[PDB]
């Protein structure tokens, strides 16, 4: 096992695989309770099946990090944390709802 | 819990302490503020180019490029080739000012004062070749948003070698009075330090982040001018303190010594300014015989040039971290707006976080391995 | 590419641990600073002996400003106004009119020398070189008011610095 | 194209047009407008009520993750009834990529601040709050940075005068500073230089 | 004894006293029962500032949203009072 | 309809209750300030200048103007306390270097063109 990752407050993880697997689906899990019509949900499901099947398709450590092409596969954890809130805070949030309003007439022209 | 007002380059600073430890340090700026941004307003884009020289006063070549590049993208023009090679000769150059600045008035902070006098011997010889190249020492304007003003004298580039290839005993002397000290490594090792995630969401940049492990580099990630063309090596830290800091401007000086070479070393013919009189000013022959080149000249010295409607944000590898301009053009001679990012900004504001749980003397350390220079930071 | 400035591992055996020790007790790299010190004691120091010694200088320098003349003597300045118009301080004031013989010349052309950032974007944006940035920077004053030049002092300063002037003119010009 | 003029790059401005597509997918109910200038970047015009779920999209999503928050700031337009736009420029390391986002508000109207995304934004908008008089919701600590104490107005503003209204000198009589109304020995000169003869064709506006 | 008993004599001598010492209020115009606003002329602040001395007369704190209605001296014992809970 | 983004105050009643503790705040805070920066005003000219001011804006009909007003003011309160002002920012308020400018027709007629 690699010690010192290199990143200052990022730390070394043993046994990374699981905590992948554990995480994107719990993703997935966060992911169903958005409607099925949603571009976020469609999208980030895509994404994260994507990483679950290459994670489950490379026991390797350096392979994987390769295949991820994130590489330091703590930081491909910390990102699948990230999107793991992100996914909850967007349910909470609703944004494919339509438009909340336009801008008023010349809001964005330019020049004057 | 006590609270003391250390007033007055020149900074006020409120702190709150518990016995020894900072408990809060609140930096108040302003003492420098010139209203620099509201003045660019009323001059045109050349009038509005020495003002940069002026933000950050310590690398002023660097500033020019930044604002000259952002004129260029709005302008849909690009320099000539050796424009960009001597822009970024002059501009690692200009690192080798600031970095020399930066560690001699650190370490002279912390009470050793000799690097100083040392490395301020070649900071001259270093305004030598400004002044040679632009008549000016330090406020240069030499760097324009078509090229640069002049070609360089027909002696410049030996003087330059012969400087260039004795650098490196004058580094190794300040490292020989500095990395391996004890009492250097007990002001600094362990001081400030700064996890990487923080340093992202803080805005750090530059050695800011380097210092912490992150594999960064403006010059490496988006190249402007040549700087694909040249080889060099980003020092890269490994725990987020001072001393790594220190290594790392070290080592990026040494670099930057690299880097010259290789422009010395390759340095192209031709002209100096985009050959398009409707952008940079004529040759003055060309302006005392050619109808044309009078009539651009006239123009380009009381109206100056129409940039097209619209805005950028232009950033370069600056030896502070990165350096930024957000400019609006509205079509006219004179920008609409000019906002100016500087890297210190962000350190400053991160100061108060960098400082926690730390002795009073550390935070002079921990403000001299941010490099802040106050005329940026204010504007 | 990238370098690591301190990813170096202290090797763990006796030799060097003692080696370690005897740096700590015997305070060996601040004799290697004193050392240092030292050598730099004994070179020749850097500086000079100003003002009988003066700091090189190139014809590019710009300092005091100057008006130049023609050789027949009479004036340059034909008052276009395009250094006043270029002037990134708004340091210069010209009025102008015709003169007794018709000629297009300036009745007022003022300097704020305590406005002025010494840029010499004047000097390159006159048609004529009428206005100059001379080799001159030894013109300290005791009070506000001499810092603010009219057009009879800046035309003493040609007359004064012409000599000078000429020659750098002649050595740069052709860079212009 | 000849050696003066500023080489194109079409892969990066197809890149840039899809990721917008993309990101206004995703969230329609705060974007209003999506653009890629010329010279390869990529604008997002939102909706004010969208400021803290799109940075925080930028910021999580896995595709986008623009950790970074290069500078914040305003820009002042009389003509238009929401009078001050606010840019956020981001930078994702991960992609090197920028992103630029802006919304809009007007003198009462207040912006949620951003601090809970970015913490750089803590200064940034006591800048904007010091120099346009944007007030942010849900600062930490809102107060001017760059002016003077007490000093009173928002100088970046377009009908701020250049020089101000007070100056400030030393009085005897009171043995201290003193600020009096602006009297200038010699004005700023105003200088027209606009000319007629339009510049850019590409860029005229309808006769209306 | 450390502490006078206190009775609302005592409390109505002490807010007229220092109703006496503001000097927007003539003695000879105020009552126990003169309204802040009307009989005597008396804007909102005059009221916060006249509340302010009640706190530092008494020595306690009048929250804002009761000190806002107290418009009257007899109201204001009223209040002094109630806190307070007195007998007589 | 009209319909706008509240800052901190949905109608006048609740902007008059926050005018109302700062103008507190600040009374409260009047006599500290007068004897930490040594000034030689009264106490009593002080709190006088501190109502002055506040009366300067009682035209103030708009809610959101007022808890803009009231967070300025709140900051200025902020600056006097923690002591970031001088004594030349507290003596600001008074302008005893300025002048007199007479009002009147006759007078304005005599100095010059200004109105
Ligand atoms: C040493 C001195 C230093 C200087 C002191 C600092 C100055 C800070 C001043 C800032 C003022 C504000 O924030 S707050 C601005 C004031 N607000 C308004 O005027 C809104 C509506 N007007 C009213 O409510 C009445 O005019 C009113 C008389 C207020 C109450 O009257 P009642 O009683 O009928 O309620
Ligand atoms: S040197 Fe520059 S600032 Fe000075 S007078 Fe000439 S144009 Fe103006
Ligand atoms: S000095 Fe030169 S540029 Fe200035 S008005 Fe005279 S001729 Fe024109």
């Amino acid at each position: 096992l690699k010690k010192t990752t290199g990143l200052v407050g990022l730390a070394v993880c043993e046994t990374p695989h699981e905590r992948l697997k554990i995480l994107y689906t719990k993703i997935l899990d966060v992911l169903g309770q958005i409607p099925k019509n949603a571009a976020y949900r469609k999208y980030t499901e895509q994404i994260t099946n994507e990483k679950l099947g290459m994670v489950k398709a490379e026991p390797d450590v350096k392979k994987l990090e390769e295949q991820l092409q994130g590489g330091q596969i703590e930081e491909v954890i910390l990102q699948a944390e990230n999107e793991l809130s992100l996914a909850r805070k967007m349910l909470r949030w609703k944004p494919w709802e339509p438009l909340v309003e336009e801008p008023p007439a010349n809001q964005w022209k330019w020049p004057i | 819990n006590l609270t003391l007002n250390f007033g007055p380059g020149v900074l006020r600073l409120v702190m709150e302490l518990s016995g020894e430890m900072v408990r809060k340090c609140d930096p108040h700026i302003g003492l420098l503020h010139r209203g620099t941004e509201k003045l660019i307003e009323y001059k045109t884009y050349l009038q509005a180019l020495p003002y940069f020289d002026r933000l950050d006063y310590v690398s002023m070549m660097c500033n020019e490029q930044a604002y000259s590049l952002a004129v260029e993208k709005l302008l849909n023009i690009q320099p000539p080739p050796r424009a960009q090679w001597i822009r970024v000769l002059f501009g690692e150059i200009t690192r080798l000012l600031n970095h020399i600045m930066a560690v001699t008035t650190h370490a002279l902070d912390i009470g050793a004062m000799t690097p100083f006098f040392w490395m301020f011997e070649e900071r001259e010889k270093m305004f030598e070749f400004y002044e040679r190249v632009s008549g000016a020492r330090m406020h240069a304007a030499y760097i324009r948003p078509g090229g640069v003003h002049q070609d360089l004298p027909l002696g410049l580039l030996d003087d330059i070698y012969e400087f260039s290839k004795n650098f490196s005993f004058r580094i190794d002397e300040l490292e020989e009075m500095l990395t391996n000290n004890r009492i250097w490594r007990n002001r600094t090792v362990d001081i400030g330090v700064v996890t990487a995630e923080d340093a992202l969401n803080y805005g750090f940049s530059g050695v800011m982040l380097r210092g912490s492990g992150i594999q960064w580099d403006l010059r490496k990630t988006q190249p402007y001018d040549v700087y694909d063309q040249v080889e060099f090596d980003v020092p890269i830290g490994s725990r987020g303190d001072c001393y790594d800091r220190y290594l790392c401007r070290v080592e990026e000086m040494r670099q930057s010594l690299r880097i010259i070479s290789q422009c010395l070393n390759k340095m192209p013919p031709g002209e100096i300014k985009v050959d398009d009189a409707k952008v940079s000013p004529p040759k003055r022959a060309e302006m005392k015989t050619s109808m044309e080149s009078l009539i651009h000249h006239f123009k380009l010295y009381t109206e100056g040039y129409q940039v097209p409607p619209g805005a950028t944000y232009t950033a370069i590898e600056a030896p502070k971290g990165e350096f930024g301009v957000y400019l609006v053009s509205d079509g006219s001679s004179r920008p609409y707006r000019c906002k100016i990012k500087a890297p210190g900004f962000a350190h400053l504001a991160g100061l108060d976080k960098m400082s926690k749980g730390h002795m009073l003397a550390d935070v002079v350390a921990i403000i001299g391995t941010q490099d802040i220079v106050f005329g940026e930071v204010d504007r | 590419t990238y370098k690591f400035v301190n990813m170096r591992e202290p090797s763990m055996d006796m030799k060097s641990v003692t080696d370690r020790a005897a740096q700590t007790l015997l305070w060996t790299e601040l004799v290697r600073g004193l050392g240092m010190t030292l050598s730099y004691l004994f070179r020749e120091p850097a500086t000079i002996n100003y003002p009988f010694e003066k700091g090189p200088l190139s014809p590019r320098f710009r300092g005091e400003h100057a008006l130049r003349r023609y050789p027949s003597g009479e004036e340059r300045c034909i008052a276009c106004k395009l250094c006043e118009a270029v002037c990134p301080a708004q340091a210069i004031t010209i009025e102008a009119e015709p003169r007794a013989d018709g000629s297009r010349r300036t009745t007022r052309y003022d300097i704020d020398m305590t406005k002025c950032i010494y840029c010499g974007f004047c000097q390159e944006a006159c048609p004529v070189d009428a206005i100059v940035e001379g080799p001159n920077f030894e013109f300290s004053t005791e009070t506000h008011e001499e810092l603010l030049y009219n057009k009879e002092k800046l035309l003493n300063n040609g007359d004064k610095w012409e000599a000078e002037i000429a020659a750098n003119i002649q050595a740069d010009y052709l860079y212009r | 194209t000849r050696p003066t003029i500023r080489p194109r790059n079409d892969v990066v401005h197809k890149q840039l047009s899809a990721f917008g597509q993309y990101v206004a997918e995703i969230l329609p109910k705060y974007v209003q407008q999506v653009q890629v200038s010329c010279f390869n970047e990529l604008e997002i015009f939102i909706h004010p009520d969208g400021v803290i779920p799109v940075l925080t999209f930028l910021r999580d999503h896995t595709n986008a993750q623009f950790k970074s928050l290069a500078d914040l700031t305003a820009v002042d337009v009389p003509t238009r009834q929401n009078r001050f736009e606010i840019v956020y420029n981001l930078l994702s390391l991960r992609f090197n990529s920028r992103i630029r986002v802006k919304t809009y508000t007007d003198e009462l109207t207040p912006i949620e601040s951003s601090v809970t995304v970015y913490k750089a934004a803590n200064w940034y908008e006591r800048e904007i709050w010091d120099m346009f008089g944007v007030f942010f919701a849900n600062h930490p600590d809102l107060r001017r940075i760059l002016t003077d104490y007490g000093f009173e107005g928002h100088p970046f503003r377009k009908d701020f005068p250049l020089s101000g209204y007070v100056e400030l000198r030393y009085d005897d009589e009171v043995k201290r500073v003193v600020a009096e109304p602006v009297e200038l020995a010699q004005e700023f000169r105003k200088f027209d230089l606009n000319s007629p003869w339009e510049a850019f064709p590409a860029y005229r506006q309808p006769p209306e | 004894s450390d502490a006078p008993p206190l009775t609302l004599e005592a409390i109505k001598d002490r807010v007229l006293y220092v109703l006496k010492l503001y000097d927007k209020i003539d003695p000879e115009k105020l009552s126990v029962n003169s309204h802040f606003m009307k009989d005597l002329g008396l804007d909102s602040l005059d009221q916060v500032e006249i509340i302010m001395a009640m706190e530092d007369e008494f020595g306690f704190e009048i929250p804002d949203i009761d000190a806002e209605k107290l418009m009257c001296p007899q109201e204001i014992v009223d209040y002094i009072a109630d806190k307070k809970d007195v007998y007589e | 309809g009209t319909s706008v983004k509240p800052i901190f105050s949905r109608d006048m009643n609740e902007a008059k209750r926050r005018v109302r503790e700062l103008y507190r705040a600040w009374y409260r805070e009047v006599p500290n300030t007068v004897h930490l920066f040594q000034l030689d005003i009264s106490v009593k000219q002080g709190r006088d200048k501190v109502r002055e001011m506040f009366m300067k804006n009682a035209h103030v009909t708009d809610p959101r103007v007022v808890d803009l007003l009231v967070i300025k003011g709140k900051m200025e309160l902020e600056e006097t306390i923690n002591v970031w002002k001088q004594r030349t920012h507290i003596m600001r308020f008074f302008h005893e270097t300025e002048a007199p400018r007479p009002t009147d027709f006759l007078s304005k007629f005599y100095v010059g063109h200004d109105p």
